[PDB]
């Protein structure tokens, strides 16, 4: 009942060599993979990576572990995985990863009577993404997980997603705070190196960024500070201290919006879509204060050698030009 | 010498690689949790830390003995020689099994083979938060555990006592800053994974955020800046530089409070209940500056009333209206805002 | 040949027993090549140091007589030979290097002399007495001794070349400069027993030029900003008030940033006395116009602008003569 | 406006599958649950499923009724198996974040409209 | 000199079962504690913890480890601690701790010829003490370290402090930048869990916060900003763009002082008693700005309808330094 | 069964503590590096992350065999039972050998004893950067690796190919934000030490910082602040609260931008080329208010010019400042951006 099962397992590993690939001279072993994703923890633009937690599982058939007589599937302790052959699959994106160890090292060995063995891992990995943030924050991203064998080439090991396109599950359950997983793909290909041609699988996501965080923090005050630079056109030209002070305060606020948003974001060498907007709204803010110096120079500087017409012109023109600026901006990047 | 050969007899024909009764019956593992310190709940990572004494009791048939001692209180090295159920945490992110100064595990064997195996764990578990009523929200943070490799037909988890009394939180070990642990709810569930059905034990810690910090640092500066922007209604209409410096600066104050209070939060796309308050309080400050632009458009003179009194400007009807209207409408909005969200 | 020699030295060798366990204390000659002294963390009162630590000691259990004359070995023999329990006494964090192999090294000569060196980075500890900041100087120590073996069992000693300093140009000493090097031998008396403690002292002066262009240049040029108001007309009461009160606002901004770079000590540093007196001259400028506007307009005083144009640049430059001489030179 | 529109059978002798399609809000992070209310005004818990695919069942129904969510289509499905005539009641579809919940009816702030499931003997 | 020492040490380890404490079926074993503190590294109010680096020693006797013929206290290599029974003492406050491992793992085993064995660890621990910051930064905290055995009850193990007044040394030689250690206490007691009754020793440090950092960074700028809000009483009431621009700049500064003091502090739902001061000094600033609008409404709105503008200024020049002096009198005598 | 008996014969009488050819010859370890991602260079820590496949091949005479396979690929259990050269990085700070899901190593034995041993490492090496031309500066970040225990007379490192073709980077794995990886330059060397002379393989990755972040975050806010202070010269001379608010605020902004520009840099105690830009741009800002203090010392009237008594002129030194101060700031931008865009 039970001691026969101990006697079976003790002579499966009697004379077992964990340095030999299964059918070491013969055909390559086929390792089928199956990923059940728990969560995606953080998607960092500063560190250019993402954290992925997943149930990473591997089927392969090993004839040296084939038993007979016992009809059930031998669910063994995780410590027997140190006494078996397992594939050396790694991740090229892998910055810092760990197999969970509470309350034990989360491994599973499930032997089948034909020799099929399941090796499941619960892995929290930190895979890298170089992100194209040139349309930030109105952009789509593409984050990839690059599974590949390390020491066995395509003549020693083969990879395939198990279940076709239903291999990776749990993607629909992922609710990210500022992204939205549109589509995931499963790619199988062989990647050549100087040492050999190794098989590679690729899980890859498409992350469309939600924009409601930046409408609240970045776009809506940048609109309304630009609008409050237009109060000086409804104020007479004699009020020098009034029209300067609202023009000085509106170039200060666009500065403090830019300094608070440069601390959030990484050291990108290009100009983002939000930097085109903040420097774009800064022009309409700064032209509203050049406008008073144009008015003050005409009346008080070139006086003895219209003043109401320039203000009356710009009351319609600068709201029309800024509304035209948003029409060009919000239709290009969206 | 006597107790050594009792322990060596238990390990003669014992195999720790296989479940007790691997081909006969299921293995009931009774579980008990003593939460010492329900640690700090990180808002930005949407997680929480918890320290427990995670207890596991089950019967092993092969570890029966007859000796002088009825119970063997043994070392933690023998726990690595006996079958231990592979319990993992379904929502653990990065959790620590402590080993200072020795691995903090006790193994107690009674004379009928009933094992007692407890271990001290620091668990950093995931808590899905719904921040639509931030900061006046309350939410449940689950602690969910089950076997990793062994299914319902192999290992079934149970609670040692009645489940309402099977998770005990310590009194002195609170270790919370914002939240307030109102109590726990203990339940049990079943998954359908790609490898079978697993018995899942579950504890739900029901937290409620205290709003004391977020009134002081956000709400009282946002309320008193609206109270600032209404003071310029009581200034005279001829002080055009005084009210322009007054009005635009409180917009800069509300701009600073908008972007700084949003930082102490995750980056969700929806509008939190604090963000509804800051947006409307910005609109009172925004409308107070547009109020002066209407006063400035109808001033019709440039000089003010000298005390000895030529024609002068009357105090405008739109300023005497907004002394009454805009302080009242902000007080009415606080009755609407604070009764909508504190009632929830 | 050499495999025969190595298995004879380990035949009957007990790595738990100190050499000369009942004869005499094990004399150990230590050596240290300081590769780099990294970022001196002023806030945490740390400093990172990369040193190559070497030790020689005689061991009569490892004598052989052959033609090989030296046994140059990897780190695989370190786990089979007695290695001293040298710990760094003031190390907050210390890591050996394990990439790619263990970075340890072991020679055995035929007379029993054993050389053992390893690569170590140490986040050591030194209490930075931050009086006269940022004009001060420190001597941050690195101390080591045996852990379990007292003075009667292990005695340390320096060699001829005790501490060998590298190039000093590839170091991460940003605000500091390596000016000196001092060693000592002392015996501490803890509860377990007397332990021979080696100690290396690294003298670090200041590369001062950072805090000039970050606090001193902004604080001086904003004190001069308040001096502009005295050459601006008397009856310009919105402009003179905006000169005064806004200059105070950026003094409060600069006062916070200077304290941020240094830890949260409670006493007053030389940085603090400069910022506070520069805050006083900005404080005094607005109070000067408050008395001038009240006595003249709201009812000598009519020449007090002409007096403040001379006295306030004088009082700030005479303060700098007191400050910069007595804190740098004396 | 969130509308938990239900569907499914209302006349059965035989298995049944009562469905509940959601609209207006993604309930991936929420908990969607099934309730029962007999004539007699007693809201009774039947089934629930967490975000992490964990099935919580009532005590009288553990083993008969099987819950299964579809996280893409935003729906929850109750599989009715072995319908005794005592289960003739109105089945409600709830969707909440359970605070003091997963058994309490007052922890679900989104509701279906009801389905008269009648078992005839 | 060496061959006899090798025979005795290999005899003690021969047949030695490390799964059994000394007197496994008999009396409990006494384990005496002895702590030599290196330093207290950082005491963070944000994470509510403190870092403690200490030399941690344990005496107990073991009659299986008794030898004869050697007068020497045999100090062994630290690898023999893997082959001996050592107590499973744990720290209940412990968030994250590690034994230092340079150049070896810092352990010691010193056998004695009567069975006594010294086991000494060099531990850096991060223990969790929760703080009541209702008197910040004029407060006194205390922080504990709870030494306790894990697997053995009070019927299997006993703890005591070796020299229960002078067990923990090195407390007076700790330099903390914010804190001043007033005293330390050693408490030996028993705790009762569901499994059994366990022995527990607690090391507690009553920390007093030095306040010199906060006078020079928080209080004295808050004093001198509030005094500069009073300059707009010696300014004529016709100067609308001067008395307003002084007060508006002053309500900005009290806002920006609060922004730095919410960044460096944890998120706790009460008034931290530096916010009793800053919100209080915000009132003296905000009432100075309401004073001008009280002036500006009387002279220009209640002016032509015919109540002394100069008297309101002369009243505030006396009252507002008098009221702010009484504010510091109540504040600095309540919290000190 | 057959290959189990082969691998046991290779490890019978084998000693993993002795060098191949211990008294006979000198071990010749041929090295190769495939850089997968030249990771983010840390400016504050003066380090750089590099993710490689460190490859080292040598010939062990004791591991000869004759069997069914010429080159038998192995699990890396046997890599710990066989002598591997103790290659360490001379400037590595804290690097990681990846252990997911196994140790990422491969040991391949040929039938003539030639060993192929590769391993995937994340080297966080030390790059000494002289930031005097910040941010228009170029650097050469080195990888230096050699043996640790074996001297020049016992092990010799080489490259497997021609040396410039050995260290090869990937075509898509850049992983850089600020820096251009403008190729590299490899070189061999010998580092004498108190213990002996060691063979050192050097590799200098030549980097150049992209300028475009600091333009839109520091240079463009500072230039448009100097222009903002020079807006005030086109006003009248009697609006004293108007021109003062131009004067004080642009000093506040250039004080704020000077502090916010150092924060993207370590705390080295000298003046970078950005700091020379802000200090001169602060001089044009501060001189605009000293210009107004000169004008207000000469104004002599309180009332402005009416649209319809004697009035006040247009302050002849304001006309010179309208010409000279945009000119001298334009001349300085010609001198600044031509001097530092050549180094
Ligand atoms: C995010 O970014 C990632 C990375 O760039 C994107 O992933 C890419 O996705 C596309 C679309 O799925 C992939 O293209 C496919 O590749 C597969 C694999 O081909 C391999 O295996 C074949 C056998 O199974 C073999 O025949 C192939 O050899 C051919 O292709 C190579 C290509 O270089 C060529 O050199 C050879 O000469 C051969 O021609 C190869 O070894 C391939 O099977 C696919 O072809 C199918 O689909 C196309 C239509 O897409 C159809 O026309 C064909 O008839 C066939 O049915 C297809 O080429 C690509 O490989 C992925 N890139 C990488 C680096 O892996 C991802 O799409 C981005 N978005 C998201 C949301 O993730
Ligand atoms: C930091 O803050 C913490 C928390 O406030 C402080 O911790 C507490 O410190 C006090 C001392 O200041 C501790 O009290 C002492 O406990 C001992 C324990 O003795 C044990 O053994 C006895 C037999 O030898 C036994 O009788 C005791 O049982 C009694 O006490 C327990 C509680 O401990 C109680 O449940 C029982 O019913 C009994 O009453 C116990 O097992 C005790 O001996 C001390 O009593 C002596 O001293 C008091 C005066 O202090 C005197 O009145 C008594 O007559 C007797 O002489 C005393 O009660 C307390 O246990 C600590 N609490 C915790 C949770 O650790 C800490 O001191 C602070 N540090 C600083 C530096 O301020
Ligand atoms: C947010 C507020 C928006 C207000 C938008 C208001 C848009 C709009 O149309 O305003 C016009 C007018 C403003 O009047 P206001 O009192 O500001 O200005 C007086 C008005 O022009 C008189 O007609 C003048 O006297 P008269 O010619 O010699 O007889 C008087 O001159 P003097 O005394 O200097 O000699 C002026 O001061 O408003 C209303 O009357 C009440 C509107 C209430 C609107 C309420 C809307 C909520
Ligand atoms: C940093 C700048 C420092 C400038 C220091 C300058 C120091 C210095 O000596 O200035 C004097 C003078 C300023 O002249 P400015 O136009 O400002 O002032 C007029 C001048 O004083 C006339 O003499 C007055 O007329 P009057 O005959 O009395 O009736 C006239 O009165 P009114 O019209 O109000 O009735 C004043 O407005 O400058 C120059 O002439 C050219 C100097 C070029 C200097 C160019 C420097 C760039």
């Amino acid at each position: 009942n039970m001691s026969f099962v101990k006697e079976t397992v003790d002579k499966l590993l009697k004379g077992y060599d964990i340095r030999l690939r299964p059918d070491f001279g013969g055909p390559p072993v086929c390792v089928g993979m199956n990923i059940d994703i728990a969560s995606i923890d953080m998607v960092s633009e500063v560190n250019m990576d993402y954290t992925l937690t997943m149930y990473f599982q591997q089927y392969w058939r090993d004839k040296r572990l084939a038993y007979s007589g016992i009809p059930l599937n031998l669910t063994l302790d995780n410590r027997v995985a140190d006494q078996l052959w397992v594939p050396d699959t790694y991740f090229l994106n892998d910055k810092k990863s760990f197999v969970h160890g509470v309350t034990v090292k989360n491994r599973m060995i499930r032997l089948h009577p034909d020799g099929t063995v399941l090796y499941g891992l619960r892995i929290t990995t930190t895979a890298a993404c170089m992100m194209d943030l040139r349309r930030y924050p109105l952009d789509e991203q593409n984050c990839t997980l690059e599974i590949e064998s390390y020491g066995y080439t395509t003549d020693d090991i083969e990879f395939y997603w198990r279940g076709g396109d239903k291999a990776v599950t749990g993607v629909e359950r992922i609710e990210l705070p500022q992204f939205s997983i549109v589509e995931h793909r499963l790619v199988s290909r062989n990647v050549v190196f100087a040492t050999g041609a190794y098989p590679r699988l690729s899980l890859s996501f498409r992350l469309k960024r939600n924009i409601g965080y930046f409408i609240l923090q970045t776009y809506m005050p940048s609109i309304l500070i630009t609008i409050l630079s237009w109060v000086s056109f409804w104020i007479n030209y004699d009020a020098s201290a009034a029209r300067v002070a609202l023009g000085i305060t509106t170039v200060l606020t666009m500065t403090t919006i830019n300094t608070h948003l440069r601390e959030t974001l990484p050291k990108i060498p290009y100009v983002k879509a939000i930097d085109m907007y903040l420097m774009g709204c800064f022009v309409f803010v700064f032209l509203a204060l050049l406008e008073y110096a144009f008015v003050n120079y005409i009346f008080f500087g070139r006086g003895p050698q219209d003043v109401n017409a320039i203000d009356r012109w710009s009351r319609i023109v600068f709201p029309f030009t800024f509304s035209l600026f948003n029409l060009v901006y919000w239709l290009y990047y969206v | 010498t006597v107790f050594t050969r009792i322990l060596d007899r238990l390990l003669d024909g014992y195999d720790n690689r296989l479940r007790p009764g691997l081909g006969e019956r299921v293995t009931e593992v009774k579980t008990d949790i003593f939460v010492t310190s329900f640690g700090p709940v990180s808002d930005h990572d949407m997680e929480y830390t918890i320290d427990v004494f995670f207890r596991q009791s089950w019967k092993d048939e092969r570890l029966k003995f007859k000796g002088p001692m009825t119970v063997l209180r043994l070392n933690n090295l023998m726990a690595s020689k006996i079958w231990t159920p592979d319990t993992f945490f379904h929502n653990g992110k990065k959790s620590v099994a402590h080993n200072m100064t020795m691995p903090n595990k006790l193994l107690r064997i009674t004379e009928d083979g009933t094992l007692l195996y407890t271990m001290r764990l620091t668990v950093r578990a995931e808590c899905p938060m719904h921040l639509e009523d931030f900061p006046m929200d309350a939410h449940a943070c689950p602690l969910k555990f089950g076997s990793y490799a062994y299914t319902r037909a192999e290992v079934v988890y149970e609670w040692t006592r009645e489940p309402a009394r099977s998770v005990v939180v310590a009194e002195d070990g609170s270790r919370l800053n914002q939240y307030d642990l109102l109590g726990q709810t203990v339940d049990s569930g079943i998954v359908q994974s790609s490898t079978g059905e697993y018995v899942v034990m579950t504890t739900h810690f029901h937290l409620k955020r205290k709003i004391g910090y977020f009134v002081i640092q956000t709400y009282l500066p946002c309320i008193m800046t609206v109270i600032l922007s209404q003071v310029s209604f009581w200034l005279n209409r001829e002080s055009v530089p005084a009210r322009t410096v007054f009005g635009v600066t409180t917009v800069l104050t509300m701009t600073t409070l908008s972007i700084s209070a949003r930082n102490s939060l995750p980056k969700v796309a929806y509008a939190t209940a604090m963000d509804w308050f800051i947006a409307v309080c910005y609109a009172f400050v925004f409308s107070a500056l547009i109020e002066f632009a209407t006063v400035n458009y109808f001033t019709k003179r440039g000089y003010a009333w000298d005390g000895k009194s030529k024609t002068f400007n009357s105090v405008s009807k739109i300023d005497r209206l907004s002394r009454i209207a805009f302080p009242l409408l902000f007080g009415i909005f606080n009755l609407v805002y604070w009764a909508t969200y504190l009632n929830r | 040949d050499v495999t025969v020699i190595l298995n004879n030295l380990l035949e009957g060798y007990d790595n738990k027993l100190r050499p000369d366990i009942g004869v005499k204390p094990t004399l150990i000659h230590t050596d240290m090549y300081v590769n780099s002294i990294g970022p001196v963390n002023a806030i945490n009162m740390e400093y990172t140091i990369d040193i190559f630590f070497a030790q020689t000691w005689y061991d009569r259990r490892l004598k052989f007589n052959s033609t090989i004359k030296v046994l140059r070995l990897n780190s695989n023999m370190v786990g089979k030979i007695w290695i001293p329990d040298t710990f760094f006494r003031n190390s907050k964090k210390a890591d050996a290097h394990w990439i790619t192999t263990p970075n340890r090294m072991l020679r055995i000569w035929n007379d029993g002399r054993v050389l053992y060196t390893l690569r170590l980075t140490i986040d050591a500890e030194c209490q930075l007495q931050l009086h006269n900041f940022p004009m001060d100087e420190h001597s941050c120590p690195l101390e080591f001794s045996s852990y379990g073996y007292p003075r009667e069992e292990i005695v340390y000693q320096w060699k001829r070349s005790s501490v060998e300093v590298g190039d000093t140009r590839s170091w991460r000493l940003y605000q500091f400069s390596f000016v000196g090097l001092r060693n000592t031998t002392e015996v501490v008396k803890t509860t377990s027993g007397d332990y021979v403690v080696m100690s290396v002292y690294f003298d670090l002066s200041r590369r001062m030029g950072y805090f000039t262009i970050q606090t001193y240049i902004p604080c001086t040029l904003i004190v001069v900003l308040s001096w502009v108001s005295f050459w601006i007309n008397k009856d310009a009461v919105p402009a003179r008030t905006s000169l005064g009160i806004t200059t105070v606002l950026t003094m409060t901004t600069l006062s916070t940033i200077a304290r941020k770079s240094l830890p949260k000590v409670s006493y007053v540093t030389a940085m603090d006395l400069f910022v506070s007196v520069c805050f006083i001259f900005v404080f005094s400028a607005l109070v000067e116009y408050g008395t001038l506007h009240y006595f003249v307009s709201n009812r000598r005083i009519a020449k007090m602008d002409s007096y403040a144009r001379i006295f306030f640049p004088t009082a700030f430059c005479l303060f700098n003569l007191v400050y910069w001489v007595s804190y740098l030179y004396l | 406006q969130v509308q938990l529109q239900e569907s499914g059978g209302g006349l059965v002798q035989g298995s049944l599958r009562v469905s509940c399609a959601a609209s207006g809000r993604t309930f991936t992070t929420y908990i969607m649950a099934w309730f029962r209310q007999a004539p007699g005004k007693e809201r009774e818990f039947l089934a629930a499923m967490d975000q992490g695919r964990i099935q919580y069942y009532g005590d009288s129904v553990r083993g008969r009724f099987t819950i299964s969510r579809d996280y893409a289509k935003n729906s929850v499905d109750l599989q009715l198996d072995g319908l005794r005539p005592e289960d003739t009641a109105v089945y409600y579809c709830a969707a909440g974040a359970g605070f003091w919940g997963l058994r309490t009816a007052s922890s679900y702030h989104y509701w279906g409209q009801g389905t008269q499931v009648t078992v005839s003997s």
